[PDB]
């Protein structure tokens, strides 16, 4: 109910650690835009 | 110079033998009759195996040696005997008797050799639509699996040539056969394992190697 | 120290470190033009069939025997690619095969990868025939066992003998490449089209066969992940078919 | 009772490890011909 | 990044990245010719002293106080290097010398390696007079003590003294390596011929003394191996001897 | 591949593979000469505030939010460069920033490094004003908190806000660095002088903040150190008041 692209992580295997090491962890994500960027219609902002 | 694949390979063997009568009551015994492939010898089979495409021509020698049975007659004053032998190739018509029409077509090549001469012989190019011959076929025949009708080869079939009412004999041909101008593709480990049938690749388990006392044991010098 | 790679709509990241085996030393490509000049035209669909498959990752434990994939036909249900297998009635291609692993520096352990062609395997009965379920199951694996196996039509699977009769240790006849938890953790094998003709049919014929074993197996200690994950990514390469017109 | 060479591996020191790490571990032999190797008068093999 | 290295019929195996002291300066080499020209002829061997001896390895735990060899006699029992020590009457060498360590990155240590030419040592009794035996005993190195040590004709072997009256952390005077277990694991000495004549006889006089010293001791914890090992290889260079014609 | 770096009399080592952010471009420098030629004359120390000033190090444990320092007035009692902010009425200067860690292999974290431009904070009662003391307390360290706060005259130091009324994710459009204890841990920020004037006075203005605050918290296991230190040093550059003559 969008028409839009989308993106998923699989686990291939599984993390693997020596003896003395924590268990669990963490992935970041950052987003950004390429230098072709365009914008149009300049109006009111949503937020404030 | 001896690992070359010519010298390893191109060398003549014992592959066929069979006995075959001029007067029987069995009618299957009247003639002798073989279906070329190479595996059924089983040091040429595992000679073979180490590749995955084979490509070469035939050469195929007969000796033959006859019998008067020792059933009764004695006193007998026979002219040498006459034998006719017929290769078939891919797509040709079959005997199922000895008096068959087929024993005649003119497109299934054939010799005729009588005893005391020099042993016959016929070459063979090869015989495929395709490019090469596989000794391994992960496949369906359309169905039979490991069995691609690429491999076909022809057979070979011999009978005596008298003429009506023959007297008693017993002959034996054997087979010598030879791949010449081969050429090889894709390399193989060697066959580990004894093999079981003709067709398949079946196989019981079998040992990695054979054990010695430990990991450190080498035997005392002399 | 880091390269992405893009197919089509497709992104995976590698690291510019690889090592990379061309099978026999021959790069894929299209046959030329004048095997058939007259009535054997081909085509190329070179659309989404040069994109990277991804399958669903397989799970390394302390006992695991080792798996096994036949090509094509793990790749008949996707996309594309899996479409021209049913519309066509001949075709060829060559391949890419990415396998990686996620571990950590406390693991240990060393995996063969190999690309086997023509792998006609045996039945688990001696006077028997194996069955068409029993050799793949398309883009799930079939498993390597650890003992000899029973049951009807089934491959005798024993993983010393790698369901062909041999021993396993010499499978380095074949285009391969050593995983070592130690000092790189990823492998790519580039294959060709390999055949007695130049084209087939892709149903009813197993081109290959891609193997993992493991050759000393997966060791940890106090409270480390039990298990490694290994991920198989595919791009076809150079396809062609049969024209239809 | 060979007239061949041998060869032998020896601890020089013994394995350390940190904590959190397995204990044991494994070694692997290869073998392989130069490309000075020779063969003379083909024979039959004694294996099947 | 691995180099092999073949002397004779000995194959040993160490990474290109080593570091290499040549000791004051000076490679080996042969008294060139003409010191003692007319009836002082020599000979060399240059058969089967040029190669790889390896002694047994030493086993470095938590309370290792230290090792130390004599040069020669640590060879005397070694082939072809030993037999010419029985059959000529003088002689002379250098030596390259190769410690090596194996050791994992969960353990810690620190150790000097030094050379030391003449080191002569002091008795445990201050009128007393030191043994043979307490010396050297061939290829077994002897031991270094953590406390003074007492009984009669033994080297007093107290490690802060090294057995020669002065202060330890004063040894990098002479000839030496630092192996520290965090940065690297091995350490080569090339040693020439050091003496105030050029030929001497080889069993009544100790040339130079090998000595090994950990600094920082060894550290493990939970379910690592308790010990590391250490090991020693030798390559006689430039050896050369009295004619015997 | 280690530098030694001397200024003035302090000498501070690091790793040559550095990288190195200058702020928006542009390195500090001074005021040329005739913005304001003939009654406003400047002078330069450049004695010892060209030097290493090196504060407490933080403790991180695995629940830190976070910290902030004031600059200048972070340097109100360091030697010299505190002396020239009670004798002079204007000055200004650019800075160098080193942050480090120590940590192990077997220690796990991200943080984030930014400096901020006029950094103002609000009020923990929005009908409320800030406290000197609250805003800095010189060379010690503020501290976020992890929820909401109370009290009078306190900034709202909620961590995701940063006291400044903004989402903390998006603080990445300042000049800033990552810390990531798999792959580096150091970070140098060159930051020049930002104003809307050319000079003003060090006492009642902020120039800019500088904030540490980890976006992933401390983790380790069985036996490991439970903190792990940072270390903040900075070098004043082109620094410059006002001429007393």
């Amino acid at each position: 109910y969008t028409s839009a692209g989308n993106v998923t992580c699989w686990y291939q295997t599984g993390i693997v650690v020596p003896a003395g090491t924590p268990t669990s962890c963490s992935i970041m994500c950052f987003v950004s835009a390429c230098n072709d960027f365009s914008v149009r219609l300049l109006k009111d902002t949503p937020f404030i | 110079s001896e690992s070359s694949i010519e010298n390893f390979l191109c060398r003549s063997a014992c592959v066929y033998m069979g006995e075959y009568h001029t007067t029987n009551t069995d009618t299957s015994k009247l003639f002798a009759s073989w279906t070329i492939n190479a595996r059924r010898m089983v040091q040429m089979r595992r000679k073979l195996e180490l590749f995955t495409y084979v490509r070469f021509d035939m050469e195929v020698t007969f000796v033959i040696t006859s019998k008067q049975d020792q059933g009764t007659q004695l006193g007998q004053d026979m002219p040498p005997l006459t034998h006719q032998i017929m290769y078939i190739p891919p797509g040709g018509p079959i005997p199922k008797s000895v008096t068959d029409y087929t024993w005649q077509t003119s497109t299934n090549p054939s010799i005729f050799w009588t005893e005391g001469n020099a042993p016959p012989r016929m070459s063979i190019p090869f015989i495929s639509i395709g490019n090469a011959y596989s000794n391994f076929y992960d496949g369906w025949s359309h169905g039979v699996y490991g069995y691609n009708t690429l491999n076909h080869m022809g057979q070979i079939y011999v009978r005596h040539v008298n003429g009506s009412s023959p007297l008693p004999m017993t002959s034996t041909v054997r087979m010598y056969f030879k791949p010449k101008h081969v050429k090889v593709w894709v390399p193989r480990p060697p066959r580990l394992c004894q093999y079981k049938n003709a067709s398949t690749v079946n196989f019981t388990p079998t040992n990695i190697t054979e054990k010695r006392q430990s990991i450190n044991y080498i035997p005392e010098t002399v | 120290r880091v390269r992405s790679i893009t197919l089509g709509n497709s992104t995976i990241t590698t690291q510019e470190s690889a090592n990379v085996v061309v099978a026999y030393g021959r790069w894929p490509e299209y046959l030329k033009d004048n095997e058939a000049t007259a009535e054997d035209q081909p085509t190329q669909p070179d659309v989404a069939t040069c994109r990277f498959y991804t399958l669903e990752s397989v799970t390394w434990e302390r006992d695991s025997p080792g798996w096994w994939w036949k090509f094509p036909d793990a790749l008949k249900d996707m996309g594309l690619f899996g479409q021209n297998m049913y519309y066509h009635y001949l075709g060829r291609a060559g391949y890419t095969i990415h396998v990686q692993c996620n571990a950590s520096k406390f693991h240990q352990g060393c995996l063969m990868v190999v690309c086997v062609p023509e792998a006609e395997m045996g039945c688990s009965q001696v006077d028997g025939t194996v069955n068409e379920h029993s050799l793949s199951e398309g883009e799930t694996a079939k498993k390597f066992a650890s003992t000899s196996t029973n049951g009807t039509n089934t491959v005798q699977s024993i993983v010393t003998n790698a369901g062909m009769g041999v021993g396993v240790g010499n499978l380095t006849i074949f285009p391969h490449q050593w995983i070592n938890l130690r000092t790189n953790n990823c492998a790519t094998i580039v294959m060709p089209y390999i055949n007695n003709v130049p084209m087939d049919n892709m149903f009813r014929h197993h081109n290959f066969t891609l193997m993992i074993i493991p050759f000393v197996p997966l060791d940890y200690s106090s409270d480390s992940s039990t298990y490694v994950p290994i991920t198989v990514t595919v791009a076809p390469m150079c396809a062609e078919y049969n024209g239809l017109r």
